[PDB]
């Protein structure tokens, strides 16, 4: 379904935070994946998300390839663009 | 490590939604039992960890990602129908 897309967009208005977008994506990652009958833009979609998560990091000792909570919401937001899913 | 990355630890078994002491050191023998699985090998990087080693099962499709120093970074199920996991399979890059 768009519940990794929902959830982006859930992001980007700032209703649910940086830290609970990362672990979230993680749980509707899992529910969707193998699911038959995938649109291949919206599963490719939910992955680019899952991997802009993976690369958030809330402390300031971040690696160099990490990202802080802005940055995640632009990424996020880049992505969701990218596959054209507003 | 182990603590912020618990959120893939369903990806390795272990749905338990609670995050304590108990499931932490399930999610460590999880990660330990794939890196010593005899069917786990290694394949691949993540670029991005510029050095790392990732160890990858083709059953369970799981990767645990090693820095070039031998810590724990992280781990997840590669999908094979995504670009990303195709991507992977073909190349070796995650």
């Amino acid at each position: 379904k768009m519940a990794m897309i929902d959830l982006a967009k859930l992001f980007l208005a700032s209703k649910i935070t940086a830290i609970e977008f990362s672990e979230r994506i993680c749980v509707e990652r899992r529910r969707l994946y193998g699911v038959k009958d995938l649109s291949p833009n919206i599963l490719n979609c939910g992955e680019e998300l899952f991997m802009a998560a993976e690369r958030f990091e809330p402390d300031a000792d971040r690696a160099n390839y990490e990202i802080d909570d802005n940055g995640l919401k632009v990424e996020v937001r880049s992505i969701l663009e990218k596959f054209k899913l507003h | 490590q182990l603590d912020k990355k618990y959120k893939h630890a369903g990806d390795f078994g272990i749905s338990d939604t609670k995050k304590n002491r108990e499931t932490l050191t399930k999610f460590r023998d999880a990660i330990e039992e794939h890196l010593s699985d005899k069917d786990t090998v290694e394949k691949g990087t993540y670029r991005r960890e510029k050095g790392s080693k990732v160890y990858f099962n083709p059953n369970t499709m799981n990767v645990v990602i090693i820095k070039s120093n031998g810590e724990f970074l992280s781990g997840w199920k590669i999908n094979p129908d995504a670009d990303n996991g195709r991507i992977y399979l073909e190349t070796g890059e995650l």
